[PDB]
């Protein structure tokens, strides 16, 4: 009742008299549904429990455990002049094999 | 939690492939997971999966789980170290002793290499300690363990 | 206490740039300096030459663009995009200090060819380089000369005598 | 605390749309605002108001959980316009236009906003390198520009935009995050497998960091296909107000006009020409005038737009086609006769123009584009002739054909890798070679430095290996004292080494195995280069 007339005051109309009608739901076993001045508030078990279950379901769905996470990014190689002087023509083949292994292996 | 552990059980038992061209490995799985792999896996099993189904399938499931855990513990090692340096050639029960032998032997060999290349046994031991500590730090390996291993190899030399 | 600035639509424009230049100098990653330029421009305060030179200083002296690393980072390309934003977009033109910050980066990076480009561009614009940087450019050039690093190695290797889509690497 | 306001009950539902019957009379709903329908105690079906009627009934567009709608369900009202989440956290995602993320394998922005007025936007000054030489030289695309992409089915309309997205990535990784141009790909009514392959392409080439995807597939509701491009422009809102740059790619708008027609006809609007309601011009006008190059007062931000429209039998006379050519600045017309006739991208230069010109493109590109426009205007008058004067061919007849060879591509071309290849054409260094080796030429010019290999290194700096000369070329220009002579004393030696070592060996091939191998080599070079 307190919430009923408080919502009736919060409504744009309050000078009009208020007539209250209470009904029974077989689907709802806990909580209430209140409508005043074409404004409805639903605080029921069917809604609250499903809302809390929806949060858990969404949180579980939100992550892909079957997938692999993004490894940190690799900056540029910037190979050293010493290694280049030791292996002039071979670092290209080794880098290609490194890409091949990073993709496949 | 239960979702990730069910995915884990499916992957171990082999009912599911992982969601890319990715292999199953201790590294490639514990990296996804929270590094509490075996304890939480066994706990979730004994809690939520064993009491559901009868004991008949439960025994074989626990058996297979222990087998796959041992198999991933074996999978931890690299292929080249496994095959070429002879870690697995004797067998699973001897993998541990052969790993220890290979580690001590390659440590002695690297130490002899450093001493032959540089001399100055103090300098060589220092460089070996630096190299071992850096490789441990890179392999996510305890620094105290690395120092104890290095001292052990130096004593055994 | 200066010549009032105006936008292309003739509207009066603010000059109080100091509070944003201080946030640029106080920045630690040189993408936040750009974000400060943006939040500065939203407030009807467009950047001036001193502000651009403060930003090039912060670029040259910062370590990385963002907190995490990024693949494809080029310390030179950001500076020369600020200079394209200077010459082309805003009409302002750089100065000896600006090209000095530019040349310091090419000295640190050792790229002596882009260095020689900057040395030539200076004198084509009347600017004169610092011999402390010219000598370091020539030193890097002599080093790469004696070392064979005058060009990369992949260019100094023989080509396929036979034409093949796989041999050429495509 | 929070009491939802109800307005009526569900009266009727016809597929994608619905009609509400209001409960009371003094209740009043706004227009274009979102409504909610309690399809169940758990879930809610969002909606939108599109019509109001003298009977008080409400014509409603539905957007979610249409199958769960019935007659008599309670209907709620938010009393606010449609909004979506916006921000940098959304980059790198495929997303329902309702803001819901689509898996793969705080702030809120209004979906329909007014455009930047005539004072709150700067003219076009900076370019947008799509990677293709025809679009970088002769049809210069800029930032804050809106350029249509016309073409028959399966001609490269999607691929030009994808190649733009893949060209901009390397640059954006180099330049700062204020001057980088991000991207949004809106797929209206497309197929989810095409969307999956696009996602995997961007993820392979790492172009997904600087791209988000607004997906409204073919199975999705027509209202969702309708409000997808507004969601895209709504994401462009934030980069406008934050001064950044951003590109929009509206995949086929014909499917958004079929969806708007479906909506309006099922809501019993009067038809018009080709059964459209009539204000689909105002529709695309609202969508596309929101594109702009924002004033420096507003951060000097931008949003480019590359809408795509399918074409039937290469006509430019259809209703929606003319209505969009009316709106967009320029257009990239792709001719099926040329796609089928070999050349790719199948750009038709006679019907593709750009209404910005030199002001968008670069100082180094102004002097090349002004020569190529003359060259192609002269080649257009002569190229109809089956070449009879094989040696008496004009230099324009040479340069034009070699330039068309360079126009033949598969993927995008880097700016430095395009200019240095076109300079040789425009100055006639590449005239002694034959037409067919014009791309293998480019390959050696960009990936196998001939004078660096054969030791003929007299140039002090100018070599194509460094790849950082792009910015000096872009800034100083080609007609400058420091860059002209080194450029000529690289290109003339490259030509001489080619003509001496490679052309001779090529012309010495007689076998069928070797000629097929050189054939496939040049086609591979025409694709990759
Ligand atoms: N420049 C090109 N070189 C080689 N192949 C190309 C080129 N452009 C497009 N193609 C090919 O054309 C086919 C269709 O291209 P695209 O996906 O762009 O079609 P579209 O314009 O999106 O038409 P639709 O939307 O109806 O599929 C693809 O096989 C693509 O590889
Ligand atoms: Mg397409």
């Amino acid at each position: 009742r307190k919430q009923v007339e408080e919502l009736h005051k919060e409504s744009p109309l309050k000078d009009y008299k208020l007539v209250l009608e209470t009904k029974v739901d077989p689907s709802i076993g806990g909580g209430y549904i209140l409508e005043v001045c074409n404004q409805v508030v639903n605080r029921s078990a069917a809604a609250a429990a499903a809302e809390t279950a929806a949060l858990a379901k969404a949180s579980a769905a939100q992550v892909d455990w079957t997938s692999l996470p993004a490894a940190p990014p690799r900056p540029s190689p910037s190979a050293p002049d010493t290694l280049i002087r030791l292996l002039g023509s071979v670092v290209d083949d080794l880098a290609d094999a490194d890409k091949v292994e990073q993709k496949y292996g | 939690d239960a979702v990730k552990f069910q995915t884990l059980y499916n992957v171990l038992t082999g009912k599911q492939h992982l969601k890319d061209q990715v292999p199953v490995k201790d590294c490639n799985l514990t990296a996804i997971f929270g590094a509490s792999w075996k304890a939480d896996l066994n706990k979730w099993f004994d809690s939520e999966y064993a009491p559901k189904l009868p004991a008949a399938e439960r025994d074989s499931a626990k058996k297979s789980l222990d087998l796959y855990l041992k198999r991933v513990d074996l999978t931890r090692y690299t292929r080249e170290e496994l095959t070429t340096y002879g870690i697995l050639a004797c067998g699973p029960g001897k993998v541990d002793a052969l790993t220890e032998k290979h580690l001590l032997e390659t440590g002695k060999a690297r130490l002899e290499e450093l001493t032959a290349g540089l001399g100055n046994k103090d300098e060589g031991v220092n460089a070996f300690r630096k190299e071992v500590e850096q490789e441990g730090k890179y392999a996510n390996w305890p620094a105290e363990k690395s120092k104890a291993l290095a001292d052990k190899v130096i004593a055994a030399s | 206490a200066g010549g009032k600035r105006y936008d292309l639509f003739g509207y009066e424009v603010s000059v109080a740039t100091g509070p944003f230049i201080e946030e640029i100098k106080k920045a630690q990653f040189y993408d936040d300096a750009g974000e400060v330029i943006v939040k500065m421009n939203l407030a009807n305060t467009p950047p001036d030459l001193q502000t651009y030179n403060a930003v090039l200083e912060r670029i040259l002296n910062c370590k990385s663009k963002r907190s995490q690393p990024v693949k494809g980072e080029n310390k030179f390309a950001a500076m020369m995009d600020i200079l394209e934003e200077m010459d082309a977009r805003s009409g302002i033109k750089p100065n000896a200090e600006s090209w000095g910050y530019v040349l310091k980066e090419l000295v640190q990076a050792g790229d002596f060819r882009l260095g020689w480009v900057c040395i030539a561009g200076m004198k084509s614009l009347g600017i004169t380089p610092d011999q402390a940087l010219v000598d370091a450019n020539e030193a890097n050039a002599a080093k790469a000369k004696a070392a064979g690093t005058d060009f990369p190695a992949y260019l100094k290797k023989a080509a396929p005598e036979s034409f093949d889509t796989k041999a050429w690497g495509i | 605390l929070e009491a939802k306001q109800k307005i009526g009950f569900v009266h009727g539902i016809d597929g994608t749309i619905a009609t509400i019957a209001p409960a009371a009379s003094k209740v009043t709903v706004p227009y274009n605002t979102v409504l909610e329908i309690a399809v169940s105690a758990t879930n809610i079906a969002n909606a939108l108001v599109f019509n109001l009627e003298k009977d008080g009934s409400i014509g409603v567009i539905l957007l979610d959980n249409i199958s769960e709608v019935r007659s008599g369900q309670d209907v709620y009202a938010t009393g606010s316009l449609l909004k979506i989440p916006v921000g940098f956290h959304m980059l790198g995602k495929i997303i329902n236009p309702l803001g819901k993320e689509i898996p793969t394998g705080t702030k809120l922005g209004l979906v329909e906003e007014m455009a930047p007025n005539i004072v709150s936007r700067q003219p076009v000054n900076y370019n947008l390198l799509t990677g293709y030489k025809v679009i970088d030289t002769l049809i210069p695309v800029g930032r804050g520009q809106r350029e249509l992409i016309l073409g028959d089915r399966q001609t490269g309309k999607t691929s030009i935009a994808l190649s733009t997205i893949l060209n901009q990535t390397k640059v954006n990784n180099e330049i700062l995050s204020k001057n980088n141009v991000l991207s949004v790909y809106v797929s209206i009514g497309q197929r989810c497998s095409n969307v999956a392959r696009i996602h995997r392409l961007l993820t392979e080439y790492d172009a997904m960091k600087y791209c988000t995807i607004v997906a409204a597939t073919a199975a999705d509701p027509a209202g969702l296909q309708y409000l997808a491009p507004y969601a895209g422009t709504t994401l462009g809102e934030e980069f406008r107000n934050s001064g950044r740059h951003i590109l929009l790619v509206y995949d086929d708008l014909s499917k958004q006009a079929v969806s708007y027609r479906q909506i309006s006809l099922l809501l019993r609007r009067p038809p018009g020409r080709e059964a459209y309601p009539g204000d689909v011009f105002y529709l695309h006008s609202r969508l596309l005038e929101r594109s702009a190059m924002m004033s420096p007062q507003k951060g000097s931000g931008s949003l480019t737009s590359l809408p795509i429209v399918e074409t039937l039998s290469n006509d430019v006379t259809a209703y929606i086609v003319t209505n969009v050519i009316s709106i967009t600045d320029g257009q990239i017309y792709l001719d099926a006769k040329l796609f089928t006739g070999g050349q790719r991208p199948a750009v038709n230069i006679g019907l593709s123009v750009s209404r910005v010109g030199s002001s968008a493109q670069n100082k180094a590109m102004k002097k090349v584009g002004g020569a190529l426009k003359m060259l192609m205007g002269e080649y257009r008058k002569m190229a109809g002739e089956q070449t009879s004067g094989s040696q008496n061919v004009s230099p324009v007849m040479i340069r034009g054909a070699r330039c068309l060879q360079l126009f033949n591509q598969k993927g995008p071309s880097y700016f430095m890798d395009a200019i240095v290849a076109l300079y040789a054409v425009t100055n006639g260094y590449m005239d002694d070679v034959k037409l067919q080796y014009s791309k293998f030429y480019e390959f050696l010019l960009l990936n196998k430095d001939l004078p660096v290999l054969y030791g003929q290194v007299n140039n002090k700096y100018f070599y194509m290996y460094n790849k950082n000369l792009n910015y000096f070329i872009r800034y100083f220009g080609l007609n400058h004292e420091i860059l002209e002579p080194e450029l000529k004393k690289y290109i003339e030696i490259h030509t001489n080494l080619f003509l001496d070592n490679y052309q001779s060996r090529m012309n010495e091939l007689k076998s069928d195995e070797d000629l097929v191998q050189l054939k496939n080599l040049l086609y591979a070079c025409k694709r990759t280069v």
